[PDB]
């Protein structure tokens, strides 16, 4: 949607993640894995309950009305109460189609900005250590054990630590 | 500073997002079908088929009209001093009294239905000069002839049908509703058989209105026996107002006043069997659930309804855009 | 790798948009006139200025209003069992025959438009001791007097205008209107002199309805000769009921019944041309296209059109922002 | 517009590109040339289209409605005929003109996307040996020659390839 | 380039955005309440409590209701030709003349009240034969007895009511307005004391239209020491009509004619005090300032107002989410 | 919102910063310093205040309209020109709580795009010299005094005058 990570830049969805909406996967020295990011999934399903909320707040109630249904042919009248209903029911038919539309357009530009929201933050963090691959990958030029992927994950990455191990992997080689 | 020791190696992290086998198609501001992981429905398309009876007080008309049961059809007495939040007509009522028309039948039946009673209460009209009670075969009341109980059929007294001019004061703190009425008999012979004077004439009246009308001779179709109509008219008579009635012949005369009230009832045309279950939105379909926002079920509605539609499908998307891994 | 590559050159890449010289100025949420690449309209504003007779069926009325039609004004003889999707009333129509009125006009034109057809039944009614088929100098048909087509004006044989009491049926499937009207004489001696009596009276009823109407002489304004005036009523008689019209003077009596259907025809007034040419969306200023989704031609529509709007202009962007390179 | 690319970072349009709407001006070797990107042109084109189609979806059909011009006075019920034609045109207006408002407004948003979106691309494929120039630039540190530059255009461009004659180029130079 | 910078440090830049220590609530697409900077407030919840005077021409009706003035009774004879923009009518209205009734008072009163002027004009209608200028202690002008300034009660000359039959073509070109009536005695001795006819009957018609009323006797509710009641008719004749008045008793007679025009005026109860003050908007709460888009204060509105809505609270926020350091 | 920037990347706003709605806040050789951004506050407020003239644009005027209030019971007649009222009363405040809420969601999404555009605005003049700290801080890595941070401020910085200082200070280190 507009901000091109999902169906953008990260070529598609993992069927195999199913505890939580937005996750990690990766492959270190030691092994490869998965697991759901808990704060992005908790983020977007939050937003959606909300709008989900709003548009379930009460339905309004109503009593005696007009009658919208006739037996005899009355003529000027009943061509009127007729007339008010059938532009009552357009009217809200074309609020309800509306709703839906920009509702369910902007559920997906909200959920394909968390996506690139959680991206962002895990670039961020890994500071000048690790290169983007520019599909949702990042190559982390330094080794990363599994409690080292553990703290990107949950957010308590040291750059500092692994700095010059990555400076040096990353570019000197010899170019 | 922290030293490495000696591996040298790299390690790969990878974001993505989930996504399922099955996922829904729904429609946005540059799509019509774009599929989601998931989606809820907002329109209720489906009735229960029945109303329930709860919380709503529900009154089943069975085979009487309200116009009906307020009148007094004898098979309608079942109905006397009743109230309803919402009345049920059906489609299999019938009047089975003497022949009447109702000239604004539409806005009585409104008035009545939205009173929520048919409380009566009957007040000591004199009528002096005139036989009272009179009654017909075609309204039959048990073995005899009848009419309705809440109409008094005033004819002469021997040989005379004086002027009335009788009145009953608002001294109450509501208003009053009085159903009254006039007979047109099909032939002068019977116009003066039963009201002596060739031509009767009926004012009922407040100090903020007045209605004359005079009754008019003539055949209409035969209906259980008859070819004579009596037609019935309604005065509203407010507090401290008064009810003056005049006439000279063909009066069908009020037996007293019905009470008017303010609330939430209405009157409902529907052939639904009424079900012990509670719901709040009742539509002639069956009563329906009112946790989606808008519903297709019928246009018809009462009580707290989801509002109509001409769709019968709006899903709202509640999910991420679906890219499976293979297809769908 | 290579081996010492040495050619240190750079290159520059640069990212753009495209830009026109021209581009249109749209209204935003945050601006009401940014320009962009590209717009569309959304509401049409002009008509061809000709009704196109294709796919609906226009019945240009011509002279006659579709009341005149219907009643069967000489002049308008040329509509009898005629059919339409749109009648199309002009400004110009006259009526010419006797001065008539209508109490509830509105809808009879209403009900009439709507069913979209004039076809007429002739039913065998007999008036007995009246002389039918009346005409007069004020409605001439050909070099003679005439009177509506389908109206039959009753008066007396000889010394007497008996008591008329006649019944027709509907046994068909079908609901039946009826017209039927009343005369006004303007004088007590025209009164006697048609009707002998000196106060006529016309009831006409089905099981489920009457109305009886009583004339009321005086003179009118002279219109085409005449003070007098007949007023025109309906009745619709449903399947399987009765009409019995009762009188004692003054009937103008129905000939038959113009049958009645359930369409989507309508009338309109408009004195654009008819032209061929096939267009949805009739307007009384001419048909319009309805491509775009509003338009600001009339509120006036017929067929599949765009939705009258108040505003004249309202475009659509079709592109990006237009940030120009100089303007050329 | 949201993202800061169209009338942004971007300075202004180009008058000249006029076969495709967001594309690729290069200055190397052999020369200076233009080329419009296809699939961000298609991209934008499709969206603006789809939004096109809901807009023009079903004019519906109405057939014997109320009349909406009288020549007589008569009060009450007349009153109440105006008053809902009166209220009915007011209520479509209403929608129109919040509609090609929100419309307008996505529409210019979606376009500044969608630049943006083909910019990230290219950044994140040139990966270490090109610089933004922060207009709408690159500057890209190695010999690229028109077949270089059309690998990037195409996205075939290898940046491993020329990794370390960029790095080098780029930063070693005297500090 | 330069030359050894012997230190070489680093330096901190950070971006930020205000935040504030108040704050306000507002709703969003998906949160309903999420705190910003500042927002306004749409939705106008309060009235002045009286209607400015400015710029619309307010006519304050003090004791009269608009038919009251229209008719001439007494007490409002202060409002004679007057005109308005906004007639304002108030709660303690009174009538203080002959009984009367207006079969359709609601269009009247707002026929009249759009018209926008009382401006009354004589015409000579020529009354032979009967005794003009009847008048009634019930409608007290001075110490005498009167009627409605507007009206002409006509009864007998001596022993006899001939039929009148007068006429008043239209020849200006402007539609004019004739209000006109019918007196309902209450004994038929009283018919035949003022109309000599035991039966009267009023017929006022145009080429285009005709009424015919025929009186009602019948005792009402005293009012003013009266039980008799006269109904209150109007005739709209247009340029190049003309009205013909056909009469053999109980006719009410025009003086003449109301002009009629096109406007913005219109009718407003209520009993705001009103004041010098410029205001668009006109409430029966009072004038409120049309600077928001919603109002809330009343359904009732005159002039350039807000859209009434439900609501009485809609912020729209005008700044970013607050987003504060301190704790709260 | 959408973009992260406001309660998002950067923790929270200053309640001190009095001068503008978006700002800077620095410490170099010379000391500390905070200073507003009046182009990011312009055009933060100047959309604002579109969208708040366009809603406030044309109260329509109405005149002689249907009777809303009724004393006596009429039945059907009197029932329709509830209805019509009832049901107009319904739609526009449908209308007015639709708008407002569109409204407010856009407004926060525009306020933070501003911020996180005066953020990319910044990243791309400093160029390689400075690294994201990931809170909306840049580590300057060059000595940058008072009119330094004024150069940035004022757009004026010219990254070429302390690239290889920089890249010193950035790299080379000891890794
Ligand atoms: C005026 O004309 C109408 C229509 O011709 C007459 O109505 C008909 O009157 C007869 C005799 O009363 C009715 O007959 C009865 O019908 C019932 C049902 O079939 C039957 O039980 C009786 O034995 C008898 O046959 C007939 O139904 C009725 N028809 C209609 C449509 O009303 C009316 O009698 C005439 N009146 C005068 C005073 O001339
Ligand atoms: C009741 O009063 C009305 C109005 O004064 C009388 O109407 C007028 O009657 C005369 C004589 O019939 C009409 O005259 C004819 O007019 C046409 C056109 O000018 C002309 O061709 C004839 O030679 C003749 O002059 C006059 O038009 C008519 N005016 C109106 C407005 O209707 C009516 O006759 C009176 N009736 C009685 C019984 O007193
Ligand atoms: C028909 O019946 C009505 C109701 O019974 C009669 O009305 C009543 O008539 C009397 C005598 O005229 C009225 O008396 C008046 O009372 C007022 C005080 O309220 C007093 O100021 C007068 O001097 C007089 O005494 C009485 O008010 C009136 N009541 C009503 C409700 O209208 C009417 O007179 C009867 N008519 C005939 C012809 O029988
Ligand atoms: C993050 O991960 C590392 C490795 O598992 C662990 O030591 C650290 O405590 C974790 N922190 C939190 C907040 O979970
Ligand atoms: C789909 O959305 C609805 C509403 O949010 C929710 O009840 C339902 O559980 C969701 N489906 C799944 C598989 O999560
Ligand atoms: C109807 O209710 C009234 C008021 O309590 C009572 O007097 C009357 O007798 C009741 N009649 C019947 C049939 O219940
Ligand atoms: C509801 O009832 C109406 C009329 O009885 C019928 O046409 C309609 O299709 C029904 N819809 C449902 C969901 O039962
Ligand atoms: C402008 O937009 C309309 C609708 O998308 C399209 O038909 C037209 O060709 C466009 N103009 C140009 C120059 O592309
Ligand atoms: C009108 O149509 C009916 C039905 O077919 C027919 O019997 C009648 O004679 C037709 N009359 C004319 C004038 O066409
Ligand atoms: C359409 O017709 C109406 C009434 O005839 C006129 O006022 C209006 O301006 C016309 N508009 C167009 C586009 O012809
Ligand atoms: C990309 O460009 C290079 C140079 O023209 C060419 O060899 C390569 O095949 C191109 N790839 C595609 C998919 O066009
Ligand atoms: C809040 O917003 C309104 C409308 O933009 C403005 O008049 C008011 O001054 C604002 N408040 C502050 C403190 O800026
Ligand atoms: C009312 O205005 C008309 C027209 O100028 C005038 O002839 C008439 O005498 C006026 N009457 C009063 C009472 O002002
Ligand atoms: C306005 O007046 C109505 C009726 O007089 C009252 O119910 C309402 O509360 C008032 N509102 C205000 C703001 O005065
Ligand atoms: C930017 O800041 C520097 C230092 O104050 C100053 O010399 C320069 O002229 C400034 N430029 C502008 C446009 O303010």
């Amino acid at each position: 949607g507009l901000f091109g990570a999902i169906a953008g830049f990260i070529e598609n969805g993992w069927e195999g993640m199913i505890d939580g909406w937005y996750g990690f996967r990766h492959q270190n020295s030691e092994g490869t894995g998965q697991a759901a990011d808990l704060k992005s999934t908790q983020a977007a399903i939050d937003q959606i309950n909300g709008k989900l909320n709003r548009v379930i707040e009460k339905t309004n109630e109503k009593f005696h009305q007009i009658e919208k249904e006739f037996s005899e042919v009355e003529g000027r009248i009943q061509d009127l109460e007729k007339y008010v209903e059938d532009t009552k029911i357009d009217l809200w038919s074309y609020n309800a189609e509306l709703l839906v539309a920009l509702e369910n357009q902007h559920t997906i530009d909200l959920t394909d900005s968390e996506m690139n929201k959680l991206f962002e933050k895990t670039r961020r963090q890994l500071r000048e250590n690790a290169e983007e691959m520019g599909n949702g990958c990042f190559k982390i030029y330094h080794k990363c054990d599994n409690a080292c992927i553990e703290s990107i994950r949950n957010g308590t990455y040291d750059h500092d630590v692994y700095r010059d191990e990555a400076l040096n992997n990353r570019f000197q080689i010899k170019g | 500073q922290d030293l490495p020791g000696n591996d040298n190696s790299t390690a790969t992290l990878c974001l993505g997002h989930h996504a399922v086998p099955n996922g829904t198609l729904v429609k946005t501001i540059t799509d019509d079908q774009i599929e989601v992981t998931n989606a809820t429905e907002l329109v209720q398309s489906s009735s229960t088929g029945k109303i329930c009876n709860n919380p709503h007080r529900i009154l089943d008309g069975i085979d009487c009209t309200l116009i009906d049961a307020l009148l007094g059809d004898p098979h309608c007495d079942v109905f006397q001093n009743e109230t309803w939040d919402l009345f049920v007509e059906r489609s299999k009522a019938f009047s089975n009294c003497y022949p009447y028309d109702v000239p604004d039948y539409a806005s009585l039946r409104s008035l009545v239905a939205s009173s929520g009673t048919l409380e009566f209460i009957t007040e000591g009209f004199t009528w002096t000069g005139v036989t009272q009670n009179g009654r017909s075969n075609a309204c039959k009341r048990g073995p005899g002839s009848g009419f309705f109980s809440r109409l008094n059929w005033l004819t002469k007294s021997g040989s005379t049908y004086p002027v009335l001019n009788v009145t009953m004061p608002n001294n109450d703190n509501f208003d009053k509703l009085y159903i009254w009425g006039i007979h047109h008999p099909s032939t002068n012979q019977e116009q003066t058989s039963l009201y002596v004077q060739a031509s009767g004439r009926v004012t009922v009246s407040t100090r903020r209105s007045q209605q004359t009308i005079i009754p008019n001779i003539g055949s209409r179709p035969w209906v259980r026996g008859l070819s004579s109509r009596i037609s019935i008219y309604w005065t509203i008579v407010k507090p401290g107002d008064v009810l003056v009635i005049n006439s000279n012949g063909n009066l069908i005369a009020p037996r007293g006043y019905f009470k008017m009230r303010t609330g939430k009832s209405s009157i409902m045309r529907s052939d639904a069997p009424i079900d012990t279950c509670i719901s709040e939105c009742i539509t002639p379909n069956g009563s329906i659930p009112n946790d989606k926002p808008f519903q297709n079920v019928n246009k018809i509605t009462y009580g707290a309804c989801p509002k109509y539609v001409k769709q019968n499908t709006l899903k709202l998307a509640t999910g991420m855009r679906n890219v499976p891994e293979k297809q769908t």
